[PDB]
DNA sequence: CGCAAGGACCGCATACTACAA
RNA sequence: AUUGAAAGUUGUAGUAUGCGGUCCUUGCG
């Protein structure tokens, strides 16, 4: 997976995966303007293969066919910087066990050779995204509970011409399934499963493992996932996308942002977690969440349009049109907010902590959007706020006759300042 | 093998103690009610460190004795003398002594077992700035109530009759406005105490203080850890559950640190960051569990519970820890007092 | 008898995942009984010597004196015991019952409120378990699962020689933080000869609790008082149902969930009509045998709270509101309550 | 610590002066700054530095400060330094955004780029 | 953080209430915010019961005797007047009641007037009374200026 | 650890600002105090990053008198590393390691920390000594005996170092309480009048005890070598004033300096936007100790000049003692420089 | 149990300027003219000396500057407006300077029971400059409650 | 022959965890 | 006779860099 994480697009657009390609000797590289570093590199990796290779086939324990083989077989972790602290640090990178002055020296100038490289480049992402969607409860539709009223589903205004009886019963009666239309629900799944979910992924420079009907699992670049999980969601609500047909429908998402050291389980295990809980919370969402090594879980539950507002705030942020002090100042005034307060509250900041001009009152209004577009997760009768949290503008009026009233709110602004903070990441 | 007595650890901060947890880096807490904690992991691994040093060091007062290590370990490992010895001194092993109390290495864990349970260290009383008097110890009755029942463990194996009567005794309510203490920290004229900035009553019900100072000194003697008793119990407050929770959550100081570059002369790239630290006057406490030594062939004068009982209070009186983290910059020392 | 055993931390009743050097985390699960069994037999055994070893069971799987079952405790004003909730209630705190419908051959166990459901995680208050196996399950006999104990997380790492991190030696662990006035448990056979007070090790990384012997409470006496009417009861309806407070290891040679009729026609019932179960994942578990210092033979076993509807002909012939399934009973598996359904 | 030299100054007044110490609601409407402790009358070192450093700019806006008996242009100079980047740095000292070059050098960075060294 | 609740509403409170009077009219609202932000100050340098001494001297009337209640700000003439004598009945009713008996914060002066308590009172009465005044301070000023045009 | 225990102690030469956290509250950025009490304190970090940073810049310039023999940094590191040591000479010149004597004292560089711990702790700074200002004479030390009790235990903590029970029996004789207003006072600050020294705004009552102030006069002494730090001890000795608790802390919160600055604008005369701000300085001539330890070395394979507790000690004795340090921030405008003796 | 001089100022401040207020209500031109003479006292003591600011409030009080007793000054004897005035400003800052708030008080006066021009008269300069703050600092204060109040 | 500061500006921008275990 | 006995969230790291209490104003009719 640490080439998923070195797939990110860097600043100069050569992704570390082509650099690691050319070491690996399995493809070439374009750019030119650190040839030299590239054979250092190439030669520093032959080099201490070489006399690896020598060591290892001394006591002929490990077969020769993965000796032959390491010239291609390198592992990318050798890219890493860190990794190559010292020279057993090095050997266990590559695999095999350590249980070497010259090779010391080789170390040396290895990364000295890698020095010139992570200059310009910047050292090799160690982060990557999980990303797990279902469909919302298929069910429900199958069996007739989401379906509309027949007249949606006459030729154009054949009602019009039938019994007013007839006309009345196809008003009000939810239509049901005949097998034909099961099979064209099926067809339209596939065609959304097969037909665009690669695609769309390759688009993204991802990596797919599993779709199976509506079920998605992929490994994708920190730099490309939000964008990738908002355009599925887009794919699997259209109905006509020009002649092929599409789902049409809802879908639940879980998104986990870590680095490349914790164990796969836990990672998957952690994921499907997430994504329970966005279902649990009322569907119609993702629940991101980021989880750095250090142990820090940040995590919210948001629409996907919220991601939207995310991206307007960060690039806000990144072009240091407001500094990026509001956001603490924010989080430690969100437990003593309540909603009289809040606007003339985030107004007064902006004017403060911005360079004044129309980016404060935009910075205001894409923060309250984006505070009215977050799921939360209190006790007790959750379901009907987070199905009006995911209607729309019935979210307010709502929650202004909603007993608690407080609680919703102090706990819609630190969702939307996390997930804020950690798309200002990146 | 089974456990037989318990015995009552005293730690006393002076200064601020960080034993992390897994705010940017906090301080370990209970999830439960909140309180600050020291995991037993913690204090155990201390523990073993300092009687290693000190037994390496030939300073262990067995049975008012000079314990030779080496020579008392022939007589045990008789033949495998020689490798235990080597082995120790390559650090792949322990002393013996060691060994016997605490638990075999990591290598060879699978032989024996040690003999003693360390659990985690909860907290007694609490510092907080107040008007009149400063740093006034608070407490709760949450906590009183987790010690009356805590120590009737340690007193029932200890067959103390009279300290028993005491523990019954310790029943009380408070309402959050409602607070009880000494007399140092009352405002003169008006009944009131200003801990922090709330203006909690006085209750004046002081009966209950006397009995839970003398649980103290029963416990730990009336050197308070170099101090009169007289000061400690004048300055008491006990406060309603949620007044002491939220005191546990806000009080401890937090420092914010950062990383100066040589060139330039200001912070560099990713030098900011946030730590919390235990504020330091904090009485804390922990039980540990001593059971018959599982070892085979085991040394004489090590034998039974009441020997090494001994032999720990002995060694662990009136000592001085460090505890966690940051100990370079003058974090974690502690005064323990069994 | 039961044993109060109020913990004094944590516990950690480690899941089967190895510990191997790379391998370094733990995660707790629910206490086992074989494992509270194996705390009391261990503490008994040492108390007096080799001389109770039959007692004990030395070396084989299963001892002599009698091992019920466990339940939690709290002590909300009274000393109330809890149960595992039965997986046959909705989160509406509705009962679910089979509506076979014959003419299209079918054994729907549908609930009275749709055919869709989740079961009601928590807990069922032993004073409201007579209610519930008369089909009467009240609202206040239920609590929910965070509010006796949450689980917390801890790290852990072994330091080198002088200051620094030794290699391989980082792990990270979670285990059960009861909750105040909250501990487990363990039912055990009266006549058993056991000490009042004292301290007991249970689970691993040596963790100990307050033990204290105690007589039953009103509860299990007035339970066995009414078992009488309600298997009176049983006999009238002809259908009776079986519901698990431990987990039981029922299968036959080859663990299954096929409750077999065998046993059924031990407790009085002659023709078994049907048998519709409700369960769920099934449990995975082994020990650590001491004898052989070896880890024991992986066992599956039907998790508890699953419950048996089952209709019969003939009568119910106990005299005990309870009855013993599957293998390994001493320890404390396989305890089911019957009611009526 | 980085320090390797040092000069005393001295200075001689010629005409009342008076450092603001804000307002206060005593007899005298507009004190000057004192010690607290002591209660003797003082400078504080932070009006100094102000007041040298706008001297120092105003003399190098004008270009009449002499350094090695010559006069250090604000972009001539800042032309070899700065390289490239040296046509960024003229605009933005126009546009009062910075300070010029030996004033920066000096007297550390302007407002501006505070954190560059 | 109960406290701080009950601050941060008695600060909107006061703020909105200002605002009813002379709504459309900015003369006021830009006296009292400026007021509001400028008077912090005055208490680090002076004290409180300088400051209180300072805000009593500027209302312009007889003002026989000390009284925290009474002295409507409405029946000020000037508009200074207006936006002084609700600074000082805002400061003056938080320091002795707060919001009232079941608030968080019942107030440290008992209900007694702030002066008078300083007057006949010890240093310690004074500390605190100062410290909450700033804090009070601090939030009003953030409220006023964010709101008040 | 830590058999070897030397007492630092600092005197304010400059108003001393050591930046807090968070510039919350009415004041912008107020000094490092402690929740607990509230009086002020230094951080031990800061006191060890600023030392370790002298530290190497004198090591740098071959100015450590190791044993009186001026150890070259190059030289040493090439005796003691041998074959590897030329490559840790160039990270010594990418300024990303550093020498062998810091890297063995105040332990290694941030990309190196995985080698040896420090072989040095540093305490936080506690104060002793507050300048006060006093109606007759002026600028009076003052001190209360919660600072006294607090240094009594120190000393014992160094006691179960060294074994200094002379020490503990010197602290031990002192032990005085002064109730609610009386003071200790010396000779120069008694008011002509009958008793009534007159500090700040408070008005107090001599307490006729003072051969306590004596004995502490002998403690400061024994401590910080014989002159208070450049001036005649028994000069001070006649301007130390003994206070009760809370009179004291009294004086921690409400006699700090505090100072308004402001930014000007290029060519407007008047301050710009976001110029005014506020800040609490520490007063100078404010005395305030510390308690540094030092354990065994356990670097690898250390140099035979510095191989034991006791040349550690040595060198740090030589090193810092009469010398200049600069703490904090606002360095460019003359605030923290302090003289220190060991 | 600990009240600092500010405390007494204002205590002692207050009581005087009210003492006033009740007395002479109707005078309406007494009231102005004691505030005038408290605004313009400081400037005088820091220009001369509180010596020479004593003597110039006996001098328009028509009486002998070498021999004074400030308990022994029934401001109510002076007819004129100012000269009630002056003789009451006189009395207000002997009698704090001789007795401060009190002698139950924390603060108790300089003089310990003298007549200040005395005081100063014969003593060293360290005590009159001590006294010419103490004076100072009251003028302010009273000042202040005269302009509030009056 | 009395008159008795008053408003502007009220911390900005940047740094905002790293590597092992 | 209990997936059990064993393992110190520990090492390094300066809240630091930049900043004029300044502008306006007759002690006078």
């Amino acid at each position: 997976v640490s080439e998923v994480a070195m797939c990110r697009r860097t600043k100069h657009g050569i992704t570390w995966k082509e650099v690691y390609d050319y070491l690996r000797g399995l493809k070439n590289v374009d750019d030119e303007k650190l040839l030299g570093k590239l054979e250092n590199l190439k030669h520093s990796v032959q080099t201490l293969i070489n006399n690896v290779k020598s060591e290892l086939k001394s006591r002929k324990v490990y077969p020769e066919e993965f000796l032959e083989g390491l010239n291609r077989n390198f592992s990318n972790e050798i890219l890493y910087s860190e990794r190559l602290r010292d020279f057993n640090t090095l050997l266990d990178t590559l695999g095999f066990d350590a249980a070497v002055k010259n090779y010391e020296t080789m170390i040396s100038e290895l990364r000295e050779r890698l020095s010139e490289v992570y200059k310009m480049l910047g050292e090799p992402p160690k982060y990557y995204a999980i990303l797990m969607m279902d469909g919302d409860e298929m069910g429900k539709l199958l069996s007739g509970e989401k379906l509309k009223t027949a007249e949606h589903y006459l030729h154009s205004a054949i009602l019009e011409r039938v019994s007013d009886a007839l006309r009345v019963k196809a008003k009000t009666v939810r239509r049901l399934i005949t097998p034909a239309a099961h099979s064209s629900i099926s067809r339209a799944l596939k065609n959304f499963s097969v037909n665009h979910v690669p695609d769309v992924v390759r688009k993204g420079n991802g990596t797919l493992i599993y779709s199976g009907g509506d079920d998605v699992l992929v490994l994708l670049p920190v730099d490309t996932a939000f964008d990738v999980a908002t355009e599925l969601a887009m794919t699997f609500s259209t109905s006509w996308n020009g002649w092929e047909m599409l789902p049409g429908n809802k879908l639940s998402a879980g998104l986990l942002i870590v680095h490349y050291k914790h164990p796969l389980y836990d990672a998957l295990e952690k994921t499907r977690e997430l994504l329970q809980k966005a279902k649990k919370l009322g569907r119609n969402a993702i629940a991101v969440g980021l989880l750095k090594r250090s142990g820090s879980y940040y995590e919210s539950v948001v629409n996907f349009e919220t991601l939207e507002d995310a991206k307007a705030v960060a690039n806000l942020l990144v072009k240091e049109q407001v500094s990026p002090r509001i956001i603490y100042e924010l989080l430690n005034f969100a437990d003593v907010i309540s909603k009289e307060f809040l606007h003339q509250l985030v107004k007064y900041e902006a004017v403060r902590h911005s360079i004044d001009k129309n980016l404060a009152e935009e910075f205001q209004s894409v923060f309250a959007r984006g505070h009215q577009g977050v799921r939360v997760e209190l006790e007790g009768n959750d379901e009907e706020i987070n199905k009006y949290i995911s209607d729309g503008a019935n979210l307010e009026t709502f929650l202004d006759k909603y007993e608690k009233a407080v609680d919703v709110i102090r706990k819609q602004v630190r969702g939307f300042l996390n997930l804020v903070k950690i798309l200002y990441e990146s | 093998d089974m456990f037989e007595k318990a015995v009552v650890f005293g730690l006393y901060s002076i200064t601020p103690v960080h034993a992390g947890s897994g705010i940017d880096l906090p301080i370990q807490r209970e999830r439960h009610t909140g309180f600050p904690v020291i995991w037993g992991q913690s204090l155990k691994g201390v523990l073993r460190s300092r009687f290693r040093q000190l037994e390496l060091d030939e300073k262990i007062e067995v049975e008012s004795q000079k314990w030779k290590w080496k020579e008392k370990t022939k007589e045990v490992l008789k033949e495998k003398a020689d490798e235990f010895i080597k082995k120790v001194e390559e650090r792949k092993r322990d002393p013996l002594l060691t060994e016997i109390v605490f638990g075999p290495a990591t290598d060879g864990a699978s032989e024996h077992a040690g003999a003693v349970s360390v659990g985690d260290a909860k907290i007694l009383l609490f510092p907080v700035r107040s008007a009149k008097g400063v740093f006034a110890f608070v407490t709760s009755p949450i906590v009183i109530q987790r010690l009356k029942e805590d120590f009737e463990l340690v007193s029932e194996i200890e067959n103390d009759i009279e300290l028993k009567q005491i523990l019954s005794r310790f029943k009380v309510e408070l309402s959050n406005n409602e607070t009880i203490a000494g007399n140092a920290l009352i405002l003169n004229g008006e009944n009131k105490v200003i801990l922090e900035d709330i203006v909690l009553k006085v209750k004046s019900d002081s009966n209950v203080i006397e009995n839970l100072v003398e649980v103290l000194k029963t416990l730990f003697g009336d050197n308070f850890f170099g101090k009169p008793i007289e000061s400690i119990k004048e300055r008491i407050a006990i406060v309603s559950d949620d007044v002491f929770k939220s005191f546990t959550r806000f009080s401890t100081e937090i420092v914010a640190r950062v990383r100066i570059d040589a060139e330039k002369g200001t912070v560099a790239r990713g030098g900011l960051w946030y730590e919390e630290f235990l504020p330091s006057d904090t009485l804390m406490y922990s039980l540990i569990a001593v059971g018959s030594p599982k070892k085979e062939n085991l040394p004489k004068e090590v034998d039974n519970t009441q020997k090494i009982v001994n032999v720990l209070k002995v060694t662990f009186n009136n000592a001085f820890l460090q505890i966690g983290g940051d100990e370079t910059v003058g974090k974690g020392f502690v005064k323990v007092r069994a | 008898m039961i044993l109060v055993m109020k913990p004094y931390d944590s516990l950690l009743f480690r899941e089967p995942r190895p510990f191997d050097v790379n391998n370094h985390v733990a995660r707790t699960i629910l206490p086992l009984p074989q494992t509270l069994a194996g705390a009391v037999r261990s503490a008994i055994y040492v108390k007096y010597g080799s001389k109770v070893k039959d007692l004990i069971g030395f070396g084989k799987e299963e001892p002599e004196f009698e091992i019920l079952g466990h339940f939690f405790y709290r002590y909300d004003g009274k000393f109330e015991l809890l149960v595992e909730s039965p997986h046959d209630v909705t989160q509406n705190l509705g009962l679910v019952k089979p509506h076979r419908i014959d003419k299209l051959g079918i054994t729907i166990l549908m609930d009275s409120e749709g055919i869709k459901f989740r079961p009601f995680n928590g807990f069922l208050k032993f004073s409201g378990l007579i209610d519930y196996l008369q089909g009467r399950i009240a609202e206040d006999s239920v609590v929910e699962r965070q509010k006796i104990f949450k689980k917390e997380r801890r790290v852990g790492i072994a330091l080198t020689k002088a200051k620094v991190t030794k290699e391989e030696h980082f792990y990270q662990v979670e285990m059960l933080r009861f909750s105040d006035d909250c501990g487990i448990a363990v039912w055990v056979e009266d006549g058993v000869d056991f000490d009042d007070e004292g301290i007991l090790g249970v689970g691993g990384e040596r963790r100990f609790v307050k033990f204290e012997k105690r007589e039953e409470p009103e509860c299990i006496t007035n339970l066995r008082s009414k078992w009488k009417k309600i298997r009176d009861k049983i006999n009238e309806t002809g259908r009776l149902k079986i519901y698990l407070a431990t987990p039981a290891i029922l299968g036959a040679k080859g663990y299954s969930s096929k409750l077999d009729y065998d046993l059924l026609g031990d407790i009085g019932i002659e023709r078994v009509r049907s048998v519709n179960f409700i369960g769920g994942k099934p449990v995975i578990f082994s020990g650590w045998d001491f004898v052989t210092r070896k880890p024991k033979p992986t066992r599956y076993a039907v998790p508890a709270g699953s419950v048996y509807f089952v209709e019969f002909e003939g009568e119910v012939k106990l005299d005990m509101p309870y009855l013993k399934l599957g293998k390994l009973t001493k320890l404390g598996y396989g305890l089911c309550f019957m009611g009526v359904w | 610590d980085m320090f390797e030299k040092a000069v005393v100054f001295g200075l001689y007044s010629i005409t009342p002066v008076h450092a603001g110490s804000g307002a206060e609601l005593s007899v005298i409407d507009l004190p000057i700054q004192r010690e607290r402790h002591t209660g003797f009358p003082v400078i504080w070192g932070q009006s100094l530095k102000g007041v040298l450093r706008s001297r120092f700019r105003q003399l190098e806006l004008d270009e009449k400060i002499e350094v090695e008996s010559q006069k250090w242009k604000w972009k001539e100079k800042t032309k070899e330094v700065l390289k490239e980047k040296a046509d960024e740095f003229i605009k933005k000292v126009e546009e009062r955004k910075r300070d010029p070059l030996l004033t920066e050098i000096v007297f550390g960075p302007a407002t501006d780029g505070a954190s560059e060294h | 953080r109960e406290i701080e609740q009950e601050r941060a509403s008695f600060a909107f409170k006061v703020v909105s209430d200002i605002k009813d009077k002379y709504s459309q009219n900015k003369k006021v609202q830009g006296k009292y915010s400026s007021y509001a932000e400028k008077a912090p100050t005055i208490i680090l340098n002076n004290g409180l019961g300088a400051t209180l001494a300072f805000f009593l001297s500027k209302l312009e009337k007889p003002i026989d005797d000390v009284d925290y209640k009474s002295i409507n700000p409405e029946s000020f003439g000037n508009a200074e007047n207006i936006a002084y004598a609700f600074l000082y009945k805002h400061l003056s009713t938080w320091l002795a009641e707060g919001n009232g008996k079941d608030s968080a914060f019942s107030g440290l002066t008992n209900g007694e007037d702030p002066l008078k308590y300083i007057m006949e009172k010890t240093a310690i009465d004074v500390a605190i009374s100062t410290e909450e005044a700033l804090s009070i301070l601090n939030w009003i000023k953030k409220f006023a200026k964010a709101m008040l045009e």
